């Protein structure tokens, strides 16, 4: 059944005839994170990333798709040192309009306490109107009230 | 530890590779 899943979306990788082919990863990845909450070696979750990725390399009419930044935000996550995978996508141009990017890039800063970098992420997304970008503002300014907690 | 994790720069590299 779990089983029976995984082997549909695999023939789907194969057999799919539309347009969109991240359509059928984004949702074997959501598959897999809806019936693997707390990962496990039994997710595969790592290795659907990796090929997932593969698969769609340089495709640049995802760039801005925001099903292709979860990818490797996911996979970022999976990864020793996180922030190769963020100044990798920024030196790539992938996912660079949107706000969620920052949001995340921001947040692994923040995760070490390197407030200042976090900061200038956030900068840097406003500056680019990333979208959406009072989502972003919003994000940034409570990231501000976080740094003003931890500080008084 | 290392250990299960992704290396990064690895990744690319065998996704260049081909």
């Amino acid at each position: 059944t779990g089983s029976q899943q995984k082997r549909a979306f695999e023939y789907e990788i194969r057999f799919y005839t539309g347009n969109d082919p991240l359509d059928v990863w984004d949702r074997y990845i959501s598959w897999t994170e809806q019936n693997y909450p707390q990962g496990g070696k039994e997710s595969n979750m790592s290795t659907l990333l990796e090929r997932a990725v593969e698969a769609l390399q340089g495709e640049k009419r995802y760039y801005s798709d925001p099903r292709f930044l979860n990818l490797w935000l996911k996979l970022g996550r999976l990864c020793n040192e996180p922030l190769d995978m963020y100044s990798y996508l920024h030196n790539q141009g992938i996912g660079v309009s949107l706000a969620q990017f920052y949001i995340s890039w921001a947040e692994e800063y923040e995760a070490r306490e390197n407030f200042r970098k976090a900061d200038a992420i956030f900068q840097e997304g406003i500056q680019q109107k990333a979208e959406p970008l009072e989502r972003l503002q919003s994000q940034h300014r409570q990231f501000q009230a976080r740094v003003s907690r931890q500080t008084l | 530890s290392s250990e299960n994790k992704i290396d990064f720069n690895d990744f690319i590299k065998r996704l260049k590779t081909g």
